[PDB]
């Protein structure tokens, strides 16, 4: 009632369910969609299920989970500071993983559940978006580490290819992947 | 790139490639450098204490958005080989710049 | 903003939020003090450095000037074209730009720099040395007050969440807290007279 | 005040009443109104406190066709100088003003750090002037509330932009205020008259040209403006 | 609950007692013991205690425990800018009572509870130390006035006579008292 997550029912249910998916009306409110609040949820399953995603996904597919997690904690860290100062007041470095946490928030996080082909996401098809903006992240972390401003690696055209994979069919995906992953070797690659 | 200054010194400045006005009173000093100022294209300009303790405060009202120009207090003539204070100018700057004028 | 115990906790949040940006901004501050402290002592050094010049440079144009008639100096220097002999670059101090001025030397420039007064071309190199100075001390300075300027900015924050922002969050804190408490004792009054009359009709006619 | 009633219309004294602590009251009453399975009010005080404060405040004044008269001055504690407490909210709604201590004021070593600005006597106009204290006491007033107002805003106002900015009158208003601070409000234990407190007044705003005092009219200036605070 | 004084039993007790001896963990964390914080204790028997004080340890201590309470005050007014820049950059007026307040702290306001004569002092003896650092701050004011530095008075050896003031037994008092008087009185006279 009225959105308050300490109510009787929400705190019993929270000790005893496996996972948790707290939603959030500021997501909602501004059309950010599935709208679940990453801070407050959690899962007990990951550890457990990491075998599967071994032989079902990719032998590297948790550590790339983990390295999402982590690099979503880095930019819950630094909005604390981004909200005191701006973040224009930020280091390129620290600028680089807000603006990688925006990347994974649309592009990754967001899905439409009404799109005629966003509604529905297969295992490799997430695996794939998520190491293509892994990869663009260590690009761009050894562009900024040699002096390369960040203002024109976010106008790189293979930043809008990325925040376009997720409306790409399923069958047509592994092609797209892989020219997504040749434009961002090239397009790193073009930056001195 | 201007300095102005007494007319005796004002000669050394177009003598080292610069160029340099001779002035005679603090009111001639505020006419020169607003009338320096109103044009752009001048990266420094000088004038000294003798007539113009705050060479900032006469033209704030056209750097406050384009301050290229660079403003700066020098010394004056009888001054420049008899000396001044430099402590005090540091005093006076930190007052200007922290404000708390107390250091050692 | 309605008093609910999940507001009270974002509350709470923002106000520690807060507090750790009031002390990160101290220790900015600290940081920019240091450089302020180190930048003065330059600045000093680069002040004297400008009155040993100022010193040199006239001492040398007196005795030109009675030596040599001030017409022939006057001329000479006339022959010389008003150049622009320096470039402002702005340098970037803490997030901010401030123009670093660069000298050429233009000294191949200066068209016809001949002339027949002895102490002349002395008096050029002097004068010149003095520019230099000039352009050092207003390098400095720029630098110097750009930093004042920004630990002025940073202890403007700071007062301002010391003032304005904690105690405004916490007085909405004890606000959210009276009003909770304030429920409570309603449900507590609510809950007595329901037993009341659970013991009432018990006691009364099972 | 059953005993000051009595003496005050029966016997034509005029009464000065003092309750030390109406904080300590309070909580007595919702001791004994939590005691008899009350619904409670805002923080537990009895819903009937605002009628229980009344019935003792409401029996201070004067009576037509008597000469005695019972004045009641209340002293409170706001708990953690809230005043949307309780306590002192009830009181101001029953009582003609306040006067509030402010804890600066004392920090800065002031007795008695009555605090002016958010202080007000609902009563005074028709208490002052010619005939009852003296003429010029509601301009003069009126003057030294103005003038300590600009000062303490205009001190708030140096903490942003510091003191090398401000203007002459600026500055005079910081003086004023400072002057008024240490000599008005501290005065320590001297039982001051009304005529060595309106002294002491024209002094401080002798500190102030006399441009500047647009309450007072120019009549009681040229009365009493131009004395040095130096005499003590 | 967490040292948050707002408790309703502590503002009970604050109502009702006559003296608040804040105990601080700060002050502790510092070895500083007793560890208890002079800025937020206070005492309301004071005033009615001054005439048992001038019957009956000196007519004089009441006008020197306001003169010491007095210079905590002004060292505590200094924190912040001491904070800002270093004791090093102040003005030897208020480097002095800087260096006046750290002498007050740590040989008359510290006290060792394990000490065989330190852990019992008497009020002729503390009245006798405050008289010792008092007597040293207005000569030392009178020598910043005679154009005497600040380093050359903290060197002088009556800043470790003062030290030692708390380890002399009680009976030995009177006479380390005096002497050190003497000596204080004699320093800041032949000092340039």
């Amino acid at each position: 009632p009225g959105g308050d997550m300490s109510e009787p029912v929400t705190q019993s249910t929270l000790r005893i369910v496996g996972a948790f998916w707290r939603l959030d009306a500021s997501l909602a409110f501004r059309r950010h969609f599935p709208a679940i609040n990453w801070n407050g949820s959690y899962s007990l399953f990951t550890s457990a299920l990491d075998p599967w995603y071994r032989e079902n996904v990719a032998e590297d597919y948790p550590e790339l989970r983990d390295a999402i997690s982590e690099l979503l904690q880095r930019e819950a860290g630094l909005q604390e500071i981004v909200q005191l100062v701006g973040p224009d007041a930020l280091q390129d470095a620290e600028r680089l993983v807000i603006e990688v946490g925006r990347i994974i928030r649309e592009d990754f996080l967001q899905q439409n559940a009404y799109h005629e082909v966003d509604a529905y996401c297969s295992m490799k098809k997430a695996y794939g978006i998520m190491k293509m903006i892994l990869a663009f992240y260590k690009e761009a972390e050894a562009a900024i580490k040699r002096g390369v401003s960040i203002d024109e690696i976010l106008q790189l055209p293979v930043l809008e290819r990325i925040g376009r994979a997720r409306y790409v069919s399923e069958e047509e995906f592994p092609a797209y992947f892989e020219e997504a992953m040749k434009e961002i070797q090239g397009a790193f690659k073009a930056l001195a | 790139m201007a300095v102005i200054a007494d007319p005796e010194t004002a000669q050394g400045f177009r003598l080292a490639g610069l160029e340099g006005y001779g002035a005679s009173s603090a009111e001639e000093a505020q006419s020169l450098l607003e009338t320096l100022v109103e044009r752009g294209g001048y990266a420094l300009v000088a004038v000294d204490e003798a007539l113009l303790p705050d060479p900032e405060r006469a033209v704030e009202r056209l750097m406050r958005g384009r301050d290229l120009p660079v403003l700066l207090p020098i010394a004056g003539l009888k001054e420049a080989f008899q000396g001044h204070d430099v402590e005090g100018y540091m005093r006076e700057l930190v007052r200007k710049t922290i404000g708390f004028d107390i250091k050692l | 903003v309605s008093p609910t115990r999940m507001n009270l906790l974002q509350r709470r949040g923002q106000l520690r939020l807060a507090q750790k940006g009031v002390d990160l901004l101290k220790k900015k501050r600290d940081a920019l003090v240091a450089e302020f402290f180190g930048l003065v002592r330059e600045a000093m050094e680069a002040r004297k450095a400008l009155d040993q010049a100022a010193k040199e440079a006239y001492a040398a144009l007196l005795l030109a000037q009675a030596f040599d008639g001030p017409e022939v100096v006057a001329g000479a220097a006339l022959g010389v074209p008003p150049l622009e002999g320096v470039e402002a670059e702005v340098e970037n101090v803490w997030g901010s730009k401030v123009p670093r001025l660069k000298a050429t030397f233009p000294d191949g420039a200066l068209l016809s720099p001949v002339g027949t007064p002895a102490y002349t071309l002395e008096a050029s190199r002097a004068f010149r040395r003095y520019a230099e100075a000039l352009i050092r001390v207003a390098n400095t300075e720029t630098r110097l007050k750009k930093i004042g300027e920004e630990i002025k900015k940073t202890t403007r924050r700071v007062n301002a969440l010391e003032q304005v922002v904690i105690p405004g969050i916490r007085a909405q804190i004890r606000f959210i807290q009276q009003v909770l408490e304030q429920r409570e004792r309603e449900d507590t009054f609510r809950l007595k007279r329901i037993k009341g009359k659970i013991e009432a009709r018990e006691a009364e006619e099972e | 005040l059953t005993v000051a009633e009595y003496l005050a219309f029966e016997h034509d004294y005029h009464v000065l009443v003092i309750l030390t602590d109406m904080t300590n009251y309070c909580e007595a009453l919702r001791e004994i109104g939590a005691a008899r399975e009350e619904i409670p009010g805002r923080r537990g005080y009895p819903g009937y406190m605002y009628t229980d404060l009344a019935t003792i405040y409401e029996r201070a004044g004067v009576v037509e066709g008597k000469k005695g008269s019972v004045t009641q001055i209340p002293i409170l504690s706001m708990p953690d100088d809230d005043r949307t407490h309780p306590i002192p909210d009830l009181t101001g709604y029953i009582t003609e003003g306040q006067i509030q201590l402010s804890r600066e004021l004392h920090r800065k070593g002031i007795y008695p750090p009555i605090d002016p600005l958010p202080s007000l006597s609902r009563l005074m106009n028709n208490g002052v002037g010619k005939g009852k204290t003296r003429e010029d006491h509601k301009q003069v007033s009126d003057q030294l509330y103005s003038a300590y107002a600009n000062g303490v805003d205009i001190r708030k106002l140096v903490a942003i932009i510091g003191e090398d900015a401000l203007t002459e009158n600026d500055r005079r208003y910081l003086q004023f205020a400072d002057a008024f601070e240490r000599f008005f409000i501290n005065q320590g234990q001297q039982n001051r008259s009304i005529e060595e407190s309106l002294q002491i007044a024209w002094a401080l705003l002798s500190m102030l040209p006399q441009g500047e005092l647009k309450r007072i009219s120019k009549d009681h200036i040229g009365k009493y403006y131009g004395q040095k605070l130096e005499e003590i």
